[PDB]
């Protein structure tokens, strides 16, 4: 059971890695296909908004 | 003679029952630290072995 824990506990680091990975990666994915996408053309959204 | 004859009896009786107890301690030590060994053992060989094969 201890070594159950232990090797859990080395998943557990690795898993929250690629938890946050994987969420960065999805945002670099949205910075990365902003360029192409339209560099400044947010400023709609926060028109509507405010 | 009925003193003497009680009290031989009485020292031959005493002395050993300690001494054959003894032979005892030895054995009954040597297998209850090995077991306890044993169990330590039985801790020690999953617990390096699992950790290794769970990288």
């Amino acid at each position: 059971a201890q070594a159950e824990q232990e090797r859990i506990r080395m998943l557990s680091e690795a898993k929250s890695q690629i938890a946050d990975l994987v969420t960065l990666t999805a945002s670099r994915v949205l910075g990365a296909e902003l360029q192409a996408r339209g560099h400044d053309a947010l400023i709609a959204e926060s028109l509507a908004a405010l | 003679e009925q003193l003497a004859n009680a009290r031989r009896d009485y020292e031959a009786e005493i002395a050993r029952a300690r001494q054959e107890a003894a032979k005892i301690v030895a054995q009954a030590q040597e297998r209850a630290k090995q077991q306890e060994a044993e169990i330590i053992a039985q801790a020690r060989r999953e617990a390096e072995r699992l950790k290794e094969e769970a990288r």
